[PDB]
């Protein structure tokens, strides 16, 4: 469409590509656009500045407040701390007189504000660390501020977001290029990685592919691959996964899977916990896309996981027990969800047909063996056919409680010591009160399920209080084992 | 010998 | 008029699956308790309470509901079949709708309105659409759909009508259906009897017209029964050639001029005047034995143009079944050029005509050009691998370590099979190699090669095609690609055989090898995707294909006193179908993944029957 | 991505942005590669005429098969058909010299020369009725001949 004026036209392609993730293209757009039209209006000189800083195009040469923001940079990248701070100074004077001068009484128009002088002050403390020597313990205090800072902003918009991060891109890459060849440059590069890929699940929780692809491909161009896979594999394959390539994720994850197995070693926890959560990634795939039966997936991927977890939990830290019950919930909605499905199945009137189909079958073959027959070639067929049947139906039903007795255990056990996965309560109740006839699910509800937390049933308090009938006979386990929780569960919370 | 599994 | 019709039919559809579904069956059990609850608080003098008045007026909403739901299915079920008759009145790029349209008339046979309908409207349909789904029209004239004499007569009309104007494409498949007991009778329940007498009916109408074409067709019939029906178990020992006697009528029939060979297909017009049709001229006087414990018979007939051509009269078995996945191979073959995915991949199914002829014998069309794969590779004169690898372990010595393992555990026959297979290294890649210098030619081989591997192959999985060993399978000498000929077992009869196939089809180490160096992956999981996908687009068409069973049973089955392994196969051929399975949702590409994860496991390849030839 | 030479990074870029609907976006790209890079190499030169006779930029001024195109509109558009005619004529033996050179021995390769050979033959049919006037029967003959061919083109690809 031609018919918009150039005055936002050019601005919402600028934009446009920006966010497109296209960095070169852009510039040579914006360099066709100085060849063709001289003079530059404030919006196109503001927008020339800001691709300017974000490309780290050092060539190009009141003022905005990307042009501040590039100008302190080249300050910074000259060591020039005097202009450096006085571009600081000018750009808060100018952002804070520009967005008082205004009517405000919104306050969505005070983020774009906020970001800036966030950026701003971001870039003041890069400065302060800058200005004589940079240590590993200044660059970790600043990396943790830093990620606290963006845990405050996981409520914040997308838009109010990506300056932030590209910002702290340009630094750590600044960074990189002034560090001389020490101990501190794998420190600033490990950091660097840190923070692309935290961009890379940020971006990615926006339903945005290109900047996460461009911060896989400046991890690439930093770091090295080695006989010992990296997290941020596991990222790339993520964000392949996320732009609809799922055979080139699931190819890239099972490489690592069988360099992970083959050169484990035990050589590092983050590498175990990083397994683990491949482990789980990979088996979550399958499930999806059921490329494969959950029978060999499952035994594959996800108890192997958990005994992974299970058999190194010796320091019980977070960063540990929160990878064990995000394999535990997986385990568990994988076999809650299959357990399902086969209800569904038997509950279907397609089985209906094949039970009444055996059951011709069964009364056939009774009356061809109470009847001395001779064994024709029809008597063998509808004979094995019969076996065949049988042994399918014997395996499903077996199947099926293997799936639930999984699925209860696993949920016991993420809710023994877990708080981010309490709502699963409802699914873990539905499960136990539906199959109270089964008398191995109540033993262990009873056994491991007995130290549950009594806070986490009071949303269904009243349906455990409606379950005492005795139209549901499973047994006087059942019974007992219920009344009991509910007297604990009264104890502990009376009102 | 025959290839087919005769019956 | 083709949209609205869709939308007609996919709504009935849709209503009716709802009807069968089990949340109808629980919806109806509850009517069925509210309504004798009503009855006692009418029988018994009851005062009217909150109760009752909610009980009773929920329901009269239910009935409402339901007596609304019906009215509204008869009326999108007489909308689609309308709307099918008037698309089909003047149409013809629309002429593959007509499976839809016998679908919905003959499942719902029991409606009269349907039936005035088509036989007022739908009376004026040309006759030549309805030839490929002619033997589902000749097999519903049981009386077991009883839904009044309009419907049996409408179907006769109609039928007679299209053997008048096609007799070519009829008389064989009405007199097939008339000779189930002509068999016995040279040398049977009610719905049996009915069914031949309502064929002698068709039969002596047609003749009132073309008496001479009637009296040849079946003349020559009868020669081809007594000829399948002739012992020759004294033969066995002669392959050079053994003369017919001179008492068979085949060697006395001669010069037909309005006898059409049946094992040459037929290029159907829009007239119903044919004079350019090769006839019957002369039968050789020798025929040759082609092994096997039915022996059966090789005859050579020459034709008007004096072209040689050899058949195959396969006596003493049921060659109903080879018609039945020749018919679903010319469908799976129009579908396929249908889509224009699959058109441009010139995926087809090469295809030979079975002509039955009667419940126990009936006769195929011989495919020449061919040669078998076995011969070509374990020959033990000049076979490929004695001539590739004269190191490696011979044909021979492959058979002795299978029958000596045969009687050993699954470890010892693994371990054999793993050794065997170490020692014995795929060869079949040189066919192509060897027969096509030209790499323009050899490349366009070898692709062809390839795209009928994978249709053949997912093809068979759907149909249960069982008996894939090395003599069962035809390579042309000219295009490469792979022919199925035996067919003499499927629907997923290989369990039943004492040694079960554990595979799907034959995806052995020569075959994969032959596809070149990329292998399975490529060329073979995009054209099993692509067939997988067509498959899948049109359950209905296929399903109708396969519904020609359950009205008459083929021999084998329903012995020893809705059929009950007809409805079994049918509900097999359904999941897999719509690859739902034990209630698992799968798409097309983890179902081709499983597949050939199945095919080329040497597990599931170590217990199959010796004679497979499973390292082969 | 950056390891990609420029030789036929360029080109991707270019087709790209052909494919993807962006005639103003490439025309601006493609100055700004004209002001970055002073020396065209046949490739970019040869898709910068591609892209002023498709986009119509009629200011921009042996010769590729898209020069020539461009250079006979040109005339087309200058009321010139001598020049037209010349270079017609030589873009189609350059194309049949071009296409003949090879090995050949693949059909894929065949439709592309095919493709340029009849849009040649079009503009040469085009050329013929603009010669000296346009009528109304004329115009629906022609394009009720394309339509037809169209037809005949119902299964080639989109590319060619
Ligand atoms: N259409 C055909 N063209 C060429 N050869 C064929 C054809 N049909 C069968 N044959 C061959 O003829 C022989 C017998 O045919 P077949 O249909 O296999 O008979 P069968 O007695 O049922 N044998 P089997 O089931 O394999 O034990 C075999 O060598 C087949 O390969
Ligand atoms: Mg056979």
């Amino acid at each position: 469409e031609t018919a918009i004026p150039s005055s936002t036209r050019q601005a919402g392609i600028i934009q446009a590509l920006q966010n497109l993730g296209l960095c070169h293209i852009l510039s040579v757009y914006l360099k066709g656009l100085d060849y063709e039209n001289k003079d530059w209006c404030p919006e196109l000189e503001e927008l020339h500045y800001q691709a300017a800083w974000r490309n780290m195009q050092w060539d190009h040469c009141g003022t905005s407040y990307h042009e501040s923001l590039y100008n302190a940079l080249q300050s910074l990248r000259d060591r020039e701390f005097s202009t450096f701070y006085e571009s600081l100074k000018y750009a808060r004077v100018k952002e804070v007189e520009e967005m008082c001068k205004r009517s405000l009484e919104s306050v969505y128009s005070l983020y774009p504000t906020l970001s800036r002088l966030q950026a701003i002050g971001e870039l003041e403390s890069i400065g302060e660390l800058f200005s004589r020597s940079v240590t590993h313990r200044q660059l970790s205090e600043v990396y943790i501020k830093w990620q606290k800072h963006s845990q405050l902003l996981k409520d914040s918009d997308f838009s109010f977001q990506e300056p932030i991060m590209a910002l702290r891109t340009v630094i750590l890459e600044i960074l990189m290029e002034k560090e001389m060849d020490n101990s501190q440059r794998e420190c600033i590069k490990d950091i660097l990685t840190k923070h692309l890929v935290e961009l890379s699940i940020l971006a990615r929780t926006f339903k945005n592919t290109q900047l996460p692809e461009r911060a896989i491909f400046q991890i690439k161009q930093y770091n090295s691959v080695s006989c010992g896979v990296s997290e941020w594999q596991l990222e790339e394959a993520q964000v392949f996964w996320a732009k609809k390539e799922q055979s080139l994720a699931l190819s890239i994850l099972k490489q690592m899977i069988k360099k992970l197995d083959a050169s484990c070693a035990a050589n590092n926890p983050s590498l175990k916990l990083t397994y683990t959560e491949c482990l789980r990634v990979c088996g979550n795939w399958l499930a999806e896309t059921c490329l494969e039966n959950p029978a060999v997936i499952m035994q594959t991927y996800l108890e192997k996981a958990v005994e992974v977890a299970g058999n190194y939990d010796g320091e019980s830290s977070d960063e540990l027990r929160n990878g064990k019950m995000k394999a535990f919930l997986s385990l568990a909605r994988f076999s809650d969800t299959q357990y399902q499905r086969i209800e569904n199945y038997m509950k279907s009137s397609e089985f209906e047909n094949k039970q009444a189909l055996l059951k011709r079958a069964k009364e056939e073959v009774g009356l061809l063996r109470e009847h001395k027959i001779q064994t024709n070639r029809y008597t063998v067929k509808v004979q094995r056919e019969l076996e065949l049947d049988e042994l399918a139906l014997r395996a499903l039903k077996e199947d099926r409680k293997r799936f639930l007795c999984k699925a209860v255990e696993n949920y016991i056990n993420c809710l023994l010591s877990g708080e981010e996965h309490d709502m699963w309560v409802f699914r873990l109740c539905s499960l136990w009160l539906e199959n109270s006839g089964v008398s191995e699910v109540n033993g262990m509800m009873k056994r491991d399920g007995m130290k549950i937390p009594t806070y986490k049933f009071l949303p269904l308090m009243y349906q455990l209080a409606a379950r005492m009938g005795t139209k549901m006979m499973g047994g006087l386990g059942f019974h007992e084992v219920l009344n009991n929780l509910i007297s604990r569960i009264s104890m502990d919370h009376p009102h | 010998p025959p290839l087919s599994q005769e019956t | 008029f083709l949209s609205l019709a869709r939308f007609s039919d996919t709504q009935y559809q849709r209503i009716e699956n709802y009807m069968k579904s089990s949340e109808f069956e629980n919806k109806q059990a509850l009517l069925k308790r509210a309504k004798e609850e009503v009855g006692l608080l009418r029988e018994h003098k009851i005062q009217t309470n909150r109760y009752t008045v909610k009980v009773q007026r929920e329901l009269e909403l239910d009935e409402l509901a339901l007596r609304a739901l019906k009215e509204d299915r008869k009326r999108f079920l007489c909308k689609a079949v309308e709307n099918y008759i008037n698309c089909l009145l003047s149409g013809e790029e629309h002429d593959m709708w007509v499976f839809r349209l016998c679908s919905l008339w003959l499942e719902n046979s029991g409606v009269s309105e349907v039936n005035g309908m088509m036989k007022r409207d739908g009376m004026k349909i040309p006759t030549y659409k309805f030839l490929p789904l002619m033997y589902q029209l000749a097999a519903r004239m049981g009386t077991k759909m009883m839904g009044g004499l309009g419907f049996h007569e409408v179907l006769n009309n109609l039928i007679s009508r299209i053997s008048m104007d096609h007799p070519h494409h009829t008389l064989f498949i009405i007199l097939a259906l008339a000779n189930a007991n002509r068999d016995e009778f040279l040398t049977s329940s009610q719905l049996d009897e009915d069914r031949t007498e309502a064929a002698n009916r068709i039969i002596c109408t047609i003749r009132s017209r073309r008496p001479q074409m009637v009296r040849s067709v079946e003349a020559l019939c009868d020669a081809y029964i007594i000829l399948a029906n002739l012992d020759a178990t004294q033969w066995k020992t002669q392959r050079k050639g053994i003369n017919i006697p001179a008492d068979q009528p085949i060697t006395k029939l001669k010069n037909l001029e309005d006898v059409v060979v049946p094992t040459m297909e037929i290029k159907v017009d829009h007239t119903g005047e044919y004079g350019n049709l090769v006839t019957i001229q002369s039968f050789k006087a020798e025929f040759r034995l082609a092994g096997g414990v039915n022996l059966p018979k090789i005859i050579d007939c020459v034709g008007s143009d004096g072209k040689e051509r050899r058949q195959l009269v396969k006596g003493r078995d049921d060659l109903r079944q080879d018609a039945v996945m020749q018919q679903v191979f010319q469908m799976c073959n129009t579908l396929l050029q249908r889509n224009t995915e699959t058109r441009k991949r010139k995926l087809t199914i090469c295809t030979y005509k079975v002509v039955p002829l009667s419940q126990r014998s009936g006769v195929l069309e011989w495919c020449t050009g061919t040669v078998p794969i076995g011969e070509f590779l374990v020959n033990n004169e000049d076979g490929a691998h004695k001539r590739y690898r004269p190191n490696d372990f011979s044909a021979f010595q492959c058979q002795k370590k299978m029958m000596e393992v045969q009687k050993k555990s699954f470890e010892e026959k693994y371990e054999v099979f793993m050794d065997v297979c170490q020692n014995f290294q795929p060869v079949f890649r040189y066919f192509c190699m060897e027969k096509f210098l030209d790499p323009a030619i050899w490349f366009e081989k070898r692709l062809a090669y390839t795209r009928s591997v994978a249709t053949s192959s997912i093809v068979g999985y759907i149909l249960g095609l069982g008996d894939r060993h090395v003599q069962n399978i035809l390579i042309n000498e000219q295009s490469a690609e792979l022919v199925h000929i035996d067919l003499g077992v499927a629907f997923e009869q290989g369990k039943i055989l004492p040694t079960p196939e554990t595979v799907p089809f034959r995806l052995t180490r020569d075959i994969v090898d032959g596809m070149g160096i990329t292998g399975v992956e490529g060329v073979f999981r995009r054209c099993c995707e692509k067939t997988m996908e067509v498959m899948r687009n049109s359950q209905e068409t296929l399903l109708t294909i396969v519904e020609v069973l359950l009205y008459d049973p083929l021999f084998d089955w329903t012995m020893n006193p809705f059929n009950k392994v007809a409805e079994r196969v049918l509900m097999r051929l359904q999941e897999k179908l719509k690859g739902v399975e034990e209630g698992t949702v799968l798409s097309v590409g983890g179902q081709v993944n499983l597949l050939i994860q199945q095919a080329i496991d040497p597990k599931n390849l170590s217990r199959l029957f010796p004679g497979w030839k499973a390292w082969v």
